[PDB]
RNA sequence: AAACCGGUUGAUCCUGCCGGACCCGACCGCUAUCGGGGUAGGGCUAAGCCAUGCGAGUCGCGCGCCCGGGGGCGCCCGGGAGCGGCGCACGGCUCAGUAACACGUGCCUAACCUAACCUCGGGAGGGGGACACCCCCGGGAAACUGGGGUCAAUCCCCCAUAGGGGAAGGGCGCUGGAAGGCCCCUUCCCCGAAAGGGCUGGCGGCCGAUCCGCCGCCAGUCGCCCGAGGGUGGGGGCACGGCCCAUCAGGUAGUUGGCGGGUUAAAGGCCCGCCAAGCCGAAGACGGGUAGGGGCGGUGAGAGCCGCGAGCCCCGAGAUGGGCACUGAGACAAGGGCCCAGGCCCUACGGGGUGCAGCAGGCGCGAAUACUCCGCAAUGCGGGCAACCGCGACGGGGCUACCCCGAGUGCCGGGCGAAGAGCCCGGCUUUUGCCCGGUCUAAAAAGCCGGGAGAAUAAGCGGGGGGCAAGUCUGGUGUCAGCCGCCGCGGUAAUACCAGCUCCGCGAGUGGUCGGGGUGUUUACUGGGCUUAAAGCGCCCGUAGCCGGCCCGGCAAGUCGCUCCUGAAAUCCCCGGGCUCAA
């Protein structure tokens, strides 16, 4: 008799404490490298990093033969996305991923590694008002998570 | 009478969420509800043909198609296994065939084997005059003498003509022959009749096919027999 | 500007049409008028204006890019009966208005009788 | 992230509760710019009462009549009131009854019916009638309704034959696992079809402009009757599965079964005549309470717990309470009928209507709630040869802090300011807000594309003694007022109250009270404890249950492996693709 209604996507990365020191010191530096707008961005991140990783968990405790055909795709679409680097890295390698590699593939972060703009703040400000085209196409939104082959195709107006 | 769109059949070839809350509704015709498709739906869906479900209903509306020789102008009828259908401004015959992934396919055919419609007989029934009536899969009927129909049992299949309202080739259900399975999982195989677990119900009975060498298994309920070594028509 | 090519046609004998499917790329420009991509589309296939009807015309996000659907009747009279009242209406000018208007009329006639 | 932290002591180790932190659901407070996706909204409250409107029609290719325009061959077209066919038993709403063959899964009907439709075989001969619209009159407030005349049918009826039912005897034969079945034969009794109708074209004949038809034939097409099967819908049956209470232990008497009958479409104590004493129960009857069942949903790392098991899909039941029937293939019928109960409404007092658990809407209740809006374009359905018509189903938008997703409320440099806020200066951009055009849309709206001015139009909510991030800064009060989930403060120097300044958390949100889960190994299967913290019956005999020595042989029930038919769709996990990414 249960009707299913969407949930977040960013609660897998929200901590259950948030009243950590250490934790918000953390959290306050990272906000700070790639200008996010709020901690559900942040988190939304880290979100992203809990499945690459459960996933990753999981394959390992699958047998092997289990493991063969989803083993090599499951890395290659990691390479793919810009993630991870080496996509012939052992499984268990990419257990130790760390939130990082998630937001420096996003729109806002590439825009400012890229040199198009003066600060991060600014990069974000080029995207919203969209001056920012991806393959000759307008692309707004700063927290576009590019994939790798789309990379050197971001242009400015 | 209506049907919501998700109690329509699953192997239907519309989308599941996206769309009304209502399916087109198959006429009671010569098939299953469960494994029939409305033609509204084959000139929408499966030929593309129309955009529209008035567009659709305009088309059959004006007898363009014809299922087996006989033009239908009914957009709610149903078609099924081993159906014929001929559209008749551009030419094309198709015959919706045991498939492997859209699970009924239309598969063009030659002209020459458009009349020919191969028929599983599911039972006879003894009938005035003390002739014999063949049941076929599709709810078609013929009534025969005593004699001819005493020696077609169940599950065999017959290519039966519907220009001539006749029987072209008997092909009896023995060990050894090329069948084609026309429901459950393993629908589409076609192999050779290898194997059988007579069971009480022969309706029930586990038949095996094979292609060198993969080995299927069904019911014997869920396969017809083909022919030989060569399929009688075009079915893949 | 205006760049128009021919995406794709598709033969359709069933309904008397040929369903062509038109690329428009407006790069920094306005979307195209529809009756833009009835004269191009006329003077392309060599057909009368009144012969074509532009069902849609879609834009695609962040870039003067729309993709355009079209029907192209072999008669103007079949046209005019499988076309719906609101494609004629958008497309023939003024007599789709009329029949729409026309349409109108003979609905609230039978409704008023209902009554 | 498989997590702990506060509090009983002078101090300590425990036990054990209560609190904090998290997610979701309802209601509420303060605040609130934009967009996208979505089957969110009087459910958790009275199945309480209702003003008003809309909510099932269609067919002239079944039928006659009337009217208007046109034309001569035999009519064309438009319209009207009707008869007639089919449909209105689908669709929409709600959750009272129900602990039950209701629901779920897996099987049956060899004990059954089914209009529309599909296939095979066969048939369509003879003869009659009535009633509407209409015309001449009405009656009545209205509802409704009377008499005479008169034209038809695919309207109704008769006759024939086919066919059908029963009883009885026989059989090679069929189906099927198995014949009280089908087929064939014989005897009798009994019931008992049809619309060759419409259209198109061709032929011929009768007839006449006061007719615009009628007749015979042929072909095409849409139809009608019978037999068989299928299909669909439905009636019925079975095995098993899923709440609490013993401060509910005996219950049942058509009750349990048998035989013979009636009724039914069909089996049955369904009902009836006779015969017996059986049937259920501690493996929990009976009684009470609660509840529509499922797909499923929330929560947790999981086992599990809970139902927010409201919204979407499937089944069920209901239409103010309780009953009973007509028609029909199908109803004992939500916008049909009749009766009782209980309301209300109009009335000319003689009558006649009505019950919104339909879509809007009003009152009422409550902590708590939307427009008396637009369209049949999409998805379908009924009707039609078709064209097309209709549809508050459905689609569209409105309102609403409904769920999820993407953003703004500026960017760069400089000075003052503190490295903050803020102010000012110089340069930049226009997401967004505003105006306009194209596109879109049934039409709008929004979206998208393009153009103009412009930094210009846009931030709150809760907190700073510990838990727990944030002030031993200042003013005020002085165990008063106030705070406080717990611990605990305040009685003159208050980091806890009221204020200023400042800082902290999250941010178009943030809080308060509830409910569920985690918390919690405080329900313990995984996985607790019982000497003393709560917890071994005062002791023993034993029924059900649970648990039980060794070896050999058999079966293969459990169990294990493979495969098949299944376990609707949606929901869930993984992978690919398409919306700008996202949802
Ligand atoms: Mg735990
Ligand atoms: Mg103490
Ligand atoms: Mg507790
Ligand atoms: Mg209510
Ligand atoms: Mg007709
Ligand atoms: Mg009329
Ligand atoms: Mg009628
Ligand atoms: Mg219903
Ligand atoms: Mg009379
Ligand atoms: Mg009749
Ligand atoms: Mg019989
Ligand atoms: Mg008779
Ligand atoms: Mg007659
Ligand atoms: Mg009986
Ligand atoms: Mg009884
Ligand atoms: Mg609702
Ligand atoms: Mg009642
Ligand atoms: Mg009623
Ligand atoms: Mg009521
Ligand atoms: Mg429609
Ligand atoms: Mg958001
Ligand atoms: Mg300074
Ligand atoms: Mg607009
Ligand atoms: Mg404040
Ligand atoms: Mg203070
Ligand atoms: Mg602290
Ligand atoms: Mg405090
Ligand atoms: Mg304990
Ligand atoms: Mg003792
Ligand atoms: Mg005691
Ligand atoms: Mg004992
Ligand atoms: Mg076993």
């Amino acid at each position: 008799g249960g009707l299913k209604k969407p949930k977040k996507k960013y609660l897998a990365g929200k901590p259950k404490k948030i009243w950590n020191k250490q934790l918000l010191l953390e959290e306050l530096q990272l906000m700070g490298e790639y200008g996010l707008r709020n901690k559900k961005e942040l988190w939304l991140a880290r979100a992203r990093l809990k499945w690459i990783v459960r996933r990753a968990r999981a394959l390992l405790s699958m047998t092997a033969e289990e493991r063969a055909p989803l083993e090599v795709p499951f890395k290659e679409k990691l390479y793919k996305m810009g993630f991870i680097e080496d996509p012939n890295v052992p499984l268990d390698r990419i257990l130790s991923l760390d939130v990082r590699a998630i937001l420096e593939r996003r729109l806002q972060t590439l825009v400012f590694r890229m040199g198009l703009a003066k600060s991060i703040h600014h990069a974000r400000q080029l995207v919203v008002h969209g001056h920012v085209l991806v393959a000759g196409r307008r692309v707004t939104s700063p927290g576009f998570l590019v994939p790798r082959e789309l990379e050197d195709k971001i242009t400015i107006e | 009478v209506h049907l919501r769109k998700s109690l329509a059949p699953y192997w239907w070839p519309i989308p599941r969420k996206a769309g009304g809350v209502w399916a087109v509704r198959p006429s009671t015709g010569p098939h299953s509800l469960e494994y029939s498709l409305p033609l509204a739906v084959v000139v929408r869906d499966v030929l593309r043909y129309a955009k529209t479900l008035r567009e659709a209903r305009y088309i059959i509306s004006r007898g363009y198609i014809k299922v087996d020789g006989v033009v239908r102008k009914d957009y709610k009828f149903p078609i099924g296994l081993m159906d014929v259908v001929e559209i008749v401004p551009t030419g094309e015959i198709y015959r919706v065939v045991p498939d492997e992934a859209k699970y009924y396919d239309l598969k063009p055919i030659p002209s020459s084997e458009a009349a020919l419609k191969p028929l599983r007989v599911e039972g006879k029934t003894a009938v005035s005059g003390g002739r014999i009536q063949l049941h076929f899969h599709d709810g078609r009927n013929l009534i025969l003498p005593p004699d001819v129909g005493r020696q077609i049992k169940t599950f065999d299949t017959v290519v039966y003509d519907l220009e001539n309202k006749a029987i072209k080739t008997h092909l009896p259900l023995r060990l050894g022959q090329l069948a084609v399975v026309t429901h459950g999982g393993n629908i589409g195989f076609v192999g050779q009749f290898f194997e059988v677990v007579w069971t009480l119900k022969r309706r029930q009975s586990v038949v095996a096919l094979r292609k060198g060498e993969e080995v299927r298994r069904t019911i014997l309920d869920y396969i017809m027999v083909i022919g030989t070594e060569a399929p009688v028509v075009k079915i893949s | 500007e205006a760049q128009f090519n021919i995406l794709s046609l598709r033969e359709n004998k069933l309904l008397g049409r040929k369903e062509v499917l038109v690329e428009i790329l407006h790069r920094k420009s306005s979307t195209p008028t529809r009756q833009s991509v009835r004269e191009w589309l006329a003077k392309q296939l060599g057909v009368e204006v009144d012969k074509i009807f532009v069902r849609k015309i879609k834009t695609e996000y962040g870039i003067g890019k729309s993709k355009a659907e079209v029907h192209v009747y072999t008669d103007g009279a079949l046209a005019r009966v499988i076309e719906p009242l609101y494609i004629l209406a958008r497309n023939l000018g003024e007599e789709g208005k009329k029949l729409l208007e026309e349409a109108r009329k003979r609905r609230n006639e039978r409704r008023e009788k209902r009554r």
